[PDB]
């Protein structure tokens, strides 16, 4: 007996306002950042 | 020890509502990945556009499972597509659930992800706490105990790629050991998070066609596919239907590996084949079928075959017929196993091979194929009968390999009583099954066999299900009768005339 | 034997599982080379793969470590991987 439907999970109903987290570490992928500096400030 | 048997078989599968429907397809030529927007948008985040889906999700019948309305939308789609298919599973070895509730049954299920518990738990005000109980993990073996009152073991172990058929070798040593009568496994797999095939498309293990071109030269990577399969095992004495007989099932991890963890080993699926046949007495010439693990990586594939070669090829002289069935529903991770063993059983009844698609030019790195000792099921071929093994090598190290003796069972010699009219007696949730059930056994009015093992499980309270029938088979004036079934139990007379 | 950049996708829960492994095999006075090659067996028994859901919640940052160091089947695996067992290698899920 299938009449009824019921809930199901969503795409959206899982992660992905946006929030970016800059790191200058050697590791971290924005290393190169680290080349733009003007006055001797980065 | 007992003999194992494989009593039951059932499930849901990509484009395929039942087995009947799978096996519709599986010979039919048609390919069942899709290229649709169900679970999300295609080709989000990058990844392949083709993958294996389910029809649908959303059905269930919470009243005769005994879920209330509000606790059944928590419920993972998993368990509730899970417990439909092992009560179909159950039925269709002949054997009345009711015979087994308070039996020594333990149940074993393969799930590797619980996308659903924790989409549930985002909102912590929001959330309910009846959502655990129906999404947990540990939930989707421990609710099939509850309802069918199994009390044996309820396990849910993941084992990455093999959780399946790893279910299914401890179960075989559970019944193997007398320590249960009969036993349940279950591989469940669903789609719901993109996220997790971002991560598996980085790992590389994905094929960007998302076709899983196995054996072939252009074997890229397998293609994510949803699956839900039930098995139900049991000792001979019990069994009805036999499908198979499970020789062996044996298990054993690749160890360290210099490659990497990910990458597959050979000669460790090869001493685990060969160990397996030895220890169960069989002969390397019985194989007439082995259903490679074939999820079309580039290093994975001449790593098995040429294993399977080694260990199976050394003596024989035929060629070893070889398969895959992920060539032609995509690889469901957890449930990969069972679905290799759903394709294998059904073959083995139709007594056809079923093809295997996308393979055009067998790759250079193996052999076996260029030579003939090796062959793969590139169209439908006879079975000419002979042992069959299936195996499945988890990305994570896990093997699992099992052997069974398909099971050749000759149609009875005619007897007069069957030129006696039978009768056939169906129960149903609705007319439609009902009908559905009393037209099928009128079809086949001449299997008496199977109008036992269809008698046998129409005796269900009418309080589960309300609708009932009956059509008495080999009688001209017979035409099948349906009405709804008044519940409370009511009293039995007997008249003796005059 | 885990690369730095592996070794921070790693679930905490096998990062501190595969330390708490060696120490428990030599606390039977037993050498761990030993027992490379043979058929020992692995179960463990979890129930909770939060630090996966953690990882894999950005898709355009995420990395394939993450699942061979955070998923749950690979609780078992890695100590199977590092350790050298050739027997089974299980990851129940029964709760409590």
């Amino acid at each position: 007996d299938h009449s009824l439907a019921w809930d199901v999970p969503a795409a959206e109903d899982f992660p992905n306002a946006a929030i970016y987290n800059i790191d200058t570490s050697s590791e971290s992928p924005d290393h190169y950042l680290v080349d733009h500096t003007l006055d001797g400030r980065v | 020890p007992e003999e194992v048997v494989i009593a039951g078989m059932s499930g849901k599968l990509p484009e395929s509502e039942n087995l009947q429907e799978f096996w519709d397809n599986l010979i039919g030529g048609v390919d069942m990945v899709t290229d649709d927007d169900r679970r999300w948008k295609a080709g989000l985040y990058g990844l392949p556009r083709r993958s294996g889906k389910l029809k649908d999700l959303s059905r269930f019948d919470a009243s005769f499972f005994g879920v209330h309305p509000k606790q059944a939308h928590t419920m993972d789609p998993q368990l509730r597509l899970l417990l439909e298919v092992t009560y179909e599973a159950i039925v269709d070895g002949g054997i009345n659930p009711d015979s087994l509730r308070g039996t020594h049954t333990g149940v074993w299920v393969g799930v590797s992800g619980s996308e659903t518990s924790e989409a549930l738990s985002r909102d912590p005000e929001t959330l309910v706490g009846y959502s655990m109980v129906g999404c947990q993990r540990a939930m989707m073996a421990n609710r099939l105990s509850f309802f069918f009152d199994f009390r044996g073991p309820s396990i849910a172990l993941d084992t990455a790629c093999s959780s399946s058929l790893m279910a299914l070798q401890n179960a075989y040593q559970a019944i193997h050991s007398g320590q249960c009568p009969a036993a349940i496994v279950g591989g469940i797999n669903v789609l719901l998070k993109p996220n997790t095939s971002v991560q598996f498309l980085r790992l590389g293990m994905l094929s960007p066609e998302g076709t899983c071109k196995a054996f072939d030269t252009a074997g890229n990577g397998y293609c994510r596919s949803e699956g839900v399969v039930a098995v139900l095992l049991t000792k001979k004495s019990l069994a009805r239907r036999v499908y198979a007989t499970i020789l062996n099932a044996g298990t054993n991890t690749d160890g360290f590996k210099e490659q990497g963890v990910t990458f597959p080993s050979g000669d460790i699926q090869e001493q685990l084949i060969r160990s397996l046949y030895q220890s169960a007495g069989v002969a390397p010439e019985s194989f007439e079928y082995i259903e490679a693990h074939g999820t079309g990586t580039k290093v994975g594939d001449p790593q098995e075959l040429n294993g399977i070669t080694r260990a199976l090829c050394a003596t024989r002289q035929e060629p070893l017929l070889i398969g895959s069935t992920k060539s032609n529903m995509g690889h469901p991770e957890p449930a990969s196993g069972l679905a290799a063993l759903a394709k294998v059983l059904l073959s083995l009844e139709h007594g056809l091979w079923a093809p295997n698609l996308h393979f055009h030019s067998p790759n250079p790195e193996i052999p076996a194929l260029l030579d003939g000792r090796l062959q793969v099921v590139d169209q439908p071929l006879p079975v000419r009968g002979g042992n069959v093994g299936i195996n499945s090598f988890g990305f994570g190290g896990s093997n699992v390999h099992i052997i069974l003796r398909p099971n050749t069972q000759p149609p009875p010699a005619p007897a007069p009583h069957a030129t006696l009219p039978r009768l056939l007696r169906a129960s149903g949730r609705t007319p439609e099954a009902v009908q559905k059930l009393l037209e099928q056994g009128l079809r086949h009015s001449q299997d008496l066999a199977f109008l036992s093992m269809l008698n046998d499980i129409a005796a269900v309270p009418a309080t589960a299900m309300p609708f009932r029938g009956y059509a008495v088979l080999g009688g001209e004036r017979g035409g099948p009768e349906v009405q709804q079934v008044p519940a409370g139990e009511r009293p039995l007379w007997f008249i003796c005339s005059g």
